[PDB]
RNA sequence: UUAGGCGGCCACAGCGGUGGGGUUGCCUCCCGUACCCAUCCCGAACACGGAAGAUAAGCCCACCAGCGUUCCGGGGAGUACUGGAGUGCGCGAGCCUCUGGGAAACCCGGUUCGCCGCCACC
RNA sequence: CGAAGAGUGCAAGAGCAAAAGAUAGCUUGACAGUGUUCUUCCCAACGAGGAACGCUGACGCGAAAGCGUGGUCUAGCGAAC
RNA sequence: CCUGUCAAACUCCAAACUUACAGACGCCGUUUGACGCGGGGAUUCCGGUGCGCGGGGUAAGC
């Protein structure tokens, strides 16, 4: 499962790209989004690859940013691990992070919204301009360094 | 007219002459040069390699060749080397000499393209390499840069 | 195009690699299709007859009745739904 | 092993190549049965601007009608060797050519299942003189 | 096969064996075939029809087996070709097999020819086949009068051994006449 | 399939070559022209009638990889080319990195001297 | 020996080998009526023209399946009054 | 035999890629009625630039 977070703007994106991030439901610039390991998807992400950040978050980082930035599908209810607890098939925040590390259900599934809304990057990101390899912030990232990038925008 | 006109891959491949007609004959003499009834059986052979793709007319051909080969007689009307220009000009070009009305040109040259690091001349000699010099005259003569290359020598 | 008849541009999809020159085989130029089957459009270089035009090679119609021996299959060209007559020859069951 | 390989003369055919005749007439007397006339095809310099039309005839004789020619025919040439064909074929001369080949001939001039003769069943230039000059006469 | 490009034919027209161009107007039918094929000794009557991995013989009958009901002359004249097309005929009705058209392959149309007859028999057979009695044998060369007479220019027996000295198309007329009802293998 | 008929795919099946097989179920070559039918001339062929002879042809079985072909491993080659992205480089034609794909020639070694369906048949 | 380099009326590209080529013989389907579909006009409306494919009629050849709605396919065409 | 080269109107090969149809996932529609159909009203048929691929031209803010 990887978290997929857009970094780049619209404007002169080519419009299947920007299609197909509307389908992983990101429709603005630093919505996140989980989208599980697929043929399918993978394909998506792929078309994707120079406009996002994305890779494997940790069950903590992952943990933090549910905490501090899940929504409910419809209300601005707070989601914590009562919320979770009484609206979920799980108990707490964990739970279902881990549920949806492993793949077994996803955030629309359990009535939360499938984005998760983050803040700009403290201390600011990368850039924009070259992938993970050459320095920058597009592209696929280590978990350590996914991490360090939901992080800073929890 | 200027090598400025001609010396980019600018142009689609124009070599078909079953449709093409009018081309002027090549202003190269020879393509195999030395003692070519003998075999490249020699010691150190030593190759022009151009650094960059370019188009370059039979007229530059013919200059850098001579200049080449001309000076190449430090070793004897018929010295004991071998030489040759392994590439020939298929690529007929054209000229628009109404103004920009129907003006599609009219063949009025050939050249040869060449690719970065495809090797133009290739001599063969024994450890007299007067040659080297030959084709400093020879790079002299033609738009890219070039490398003169050792390729069979550790006779240093 | 320099002109606009129905074989404009069709140099390469209506020949044959050239081991598939020569009469075809008759098995497929008789074979049968059912009404609602899916069907596959290519036309035989090395026959004549029953050809539909050439650029709706490739498209993958429903074979919808027939008309004499001829089949009529439907099809979606760009956004417009159309009837082609095609005799067995020139289609192939999908899958 | 033999029997089924001795050589056999299928066909000879006498023909000539005129160019214009009635000389199916003799043609007929000497061979037995009537000829047949030969058309020419592509038009020449030589007052031949005309492809469908009567150059020459010929005569294929098989079987009995054969060997009665050649007993009669074959004195009259004298030539062998480097006049022998590939085929173990040999012609000479009016025309004279005798065409020679072994017993599973058939199997490559019917028309179902037809089959090309092995190299190895056909017929040799030796084999040939062989064949004919034991029969009546003399080789080289 | 001399490269790249060159072309090999159809394996059945390397070994000349079908005609293909023939084959093709011959199932537009969409008839099953009457596959009359012959040899030097015996004749062959097959009713073929087409499959997804090769045609289907759903009946057939071949002079060899025409011995089972009676037969004692030879298996290669027009007696027993007329037989044979009526026993596989007769086979092919039981099958369910109803109509059908003349498939004689290499074979020559020549008028009185053994697949014309294999075809009158199957036609007699009951199955319904398009064709010509104008160019079907005189039912008398059929039964095999025109060997009969030719015994009769006799100087020595026809067959050697076999049966009968003057021969008897009247054999057939027995065949055919036990074969138009009851016996096993029909 | 101890030799057959009709096929499907239409060279993995082609080209060329070696060996084996017939009192018979057979296929053939073969023998023969009174008939049906045939030759712009020939029972060669086509067609018909037939078994004295043969396994030399064909055919069927077993096999050989020199040529042609199908596929596979290794090398060529993640090269050539390329969909996406870049305030990366280059005076420039042009190149590079990241991401997603990815040849061809050729060399070397294997495979391939058809596979499959229906009917018939010591 | 020879899968095709010939030939097939004419450009070019394409198709064709027990033929779509050659020869021979016979024949007039280069036929009448009325349509379907596509084309003309990709997508997407537009006429004349064209083609493929049906039904009916009458025929030719063929043993028959079948082939013939002109010449293997794409040019050779023209509104109202 | 060997040796040196090419192709917009060459191809024994052969991509990336584009494209028909179907299934899956996604997204979307069934009070926001999508897809589709019928009708009223237009405006519009001087475009330009960057990037990729171009064809012409020595080139061009052609
Ligand atoms: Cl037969
Ligand atoms: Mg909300
Ligand atoms: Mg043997
Ligand atoms: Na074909
Ligand atoms: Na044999
Ligand atoms: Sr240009
Ligand atoms: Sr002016
Ligand atoms: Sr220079
Ligand atoms: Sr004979
Ligand atoms: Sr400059
Ligand atoms: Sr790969
Ligand atoms: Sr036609
Ligand atoms: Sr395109």
């Amino acid at each position: 499962m990887h978290a997929l977070v857009q970094l780049r703007g619209e404007v002169n994106m080519h419009t299947d790209i920007q299609d197909t991030l509307e389908m992983l439901n990101i429709h603005h610039v630093n919505h996140c989004t989980l989208v599980p390991e697929t043929d399918a998807y993978r394909g998506m992400v792929a078309k994707v690859n120079d406009f996002v950040a994305f890779g494997e978050p940790s069950q903590e980082t992952l943990e933090t940013v549910l905490a501090t930035r899940a929504e409910p599908l419809e209300g601005d209810a707070d989601v914590d691990d009562e919320w979770v607890a009484e609206h979920t098939d799980y108990d707490d925040i964990s739970g279902l992070a881990f549920a949806l590390l492993s793949e077994e259900t996803t955030l629309r599934e359990q009535g939360l919204s499938p984005t998760l809304r983050l803040h700009p990057p403290r201390g600011g990101h990368d850039g924009v301009k070259h992938p993970v390899k050459e320095g920058g912030q597009l592209g696929k990232h280590d978990t350590e360094g996914i991490d360090d990038l939901l992080e800073a925008m929890r | 007219k200027p090598g400025a006109m001609y010396r980019n891959s600018s142009k689609p491949a124009y070599t078909r002459r079953e449709y093409i007609s009018g081309i002027p004959g090549k202003k190269i003499a020879q393509f195999d040069m030395g003692n070519n009834g003998a075999g490249p059986t020699y010691p150190a052979q030593v190759e022009l390699v151009v650094e960059k793709p370019v188009q370059i007319r039979h007229n530059a051909l013919e200059a850098a060749r001579v200049a080449a080969n001309r000076y190449v007689q430090n070793s004897g009307a018929a010295a004991n080397y071998k030489f040759r220009i392994r590439k020939f000009p298929f690529h007929v070009i054209r000229e628009n000499k109404d103004g920009m009305r129907a003006p599609f040109g009219k063949p009025v040259g050939t050249a040869a393209r060449v690719h970065g690091a495809n090797h133009i001349f290739i001599a063969w000699v024994n450890p007299d390499p007067n040659v080297e010099e030959a084709w400093r005259r020879a790079k002299m003569k033609v738009t890219p840069t070039i490398n003169i290359d050792s390729s069979p020598a550790g006779n240093a | 195009p320099s002109s606009n008849g129905p074989l404009e541009g069709t140099r390469g999809k209506l020949k044959n690699k050239p081991r598939d020159r020569g009469t075809s085989p008759p098995q497929r130029a008789v074979e049968e299709f059912d009404d609602g089957e899916k069907v596959h459009l290519k036309i035989d270089p090395s026959v004549p007859n029953g050809r539909f035009h050439p650029r709706f090679d490739g498209q993958t119609g429903t074979v919808e009745g027939k008309q004499g021996d001829a089949y009529k299959v439907d099809i979606v060209d760009g956004g417009k739904e159309k009837t082609i007559i095609v005799t067995a020859a020139h289609l192939r069951r999908q899958e | 092993f033999h029997e089924m390989r001795e050589p056999r003369i299928e066909k000879v055919v006498v023909h000539m190549g005129i160019g214009h005749a009635n000389a199916e007439d003799i043609l007929g007397e000497i061979t037995g049965q009537m000829p047949v006339r030969t058309k020419a095809k592509r038009t020449v310099g030589e007052f031949d601007i005309r492809e469908g039309d009567p150059i020459g005839a010929k005569v294929t004789l098989r079987d009995e009608m054969a060997e009665e020619f050649l007993q009669t025919a074959l004195p009259l040439a004298e030539l062998a060797t480097s006049q022998f064909d590939d085929t173990g074929n040999f012609s000479f001369g009016l025309d004279v050519t005798v065409n020679l080949v072994r017993p599973g001939y058939r199997v490559a001039k019917r028309d179902k299942a037809s089959r090309s003769i092995p190299t190895k069943h056909r017929l040799n230039p030796a084999d040939a003189v062989a064949f004919i000059e034991s029969t009546y006469d003399v080789e080289v | 096969a001399t490269g790249p490009r060159y072309k090999v034919p159809m394996r059945r027209r390397r070994e000349a064996r079908t005609d293909y161009h023939q084959r093709l107007r011959l199932l537009k039918s969409g008839k099953p075939r009457l596959v009359a094929r012959k040899s030097n000794k015996h004749v062959r009557a097959q009713l073929v029809t087409l499959g997804p991995n090769g045609d289907d013989t759903l009946a057939s009958a071949h002079s060899s087996d025409l011995a089972e009901y009676g037969w004692e002359a030879p298996t290669g004249n027009m007696p027993s070709a007329y037989l044979t097309g009526l026993l596989a005929g007769l086979r092919a009705q039981e099958a369910g097999v109803e109509e059908a058209v003349l498939d004689i392959g290499l074979n020559s149309p020549t008028p009185g020819s053994k697949v014309f007859a294999i075809q009158e028999g199957a036609i007699d057979a009951g199955l319904d086949i398009p064709h010509n009695d104008d160019v079907l044998a005189d039912w008398q060369r059929t039964r095999g009068a025109h060997i009969a007479e030719y015994d009769e220019q006799l100087e020595e027996p026809l067959y050697s051994g076999d049966f009968d000295a003057a021969d008897l198309p009247e054999h057939f007329d027995e065949l055919r006449e036990t074969l138009l009802d009851g016996d096993i293998e029909l």
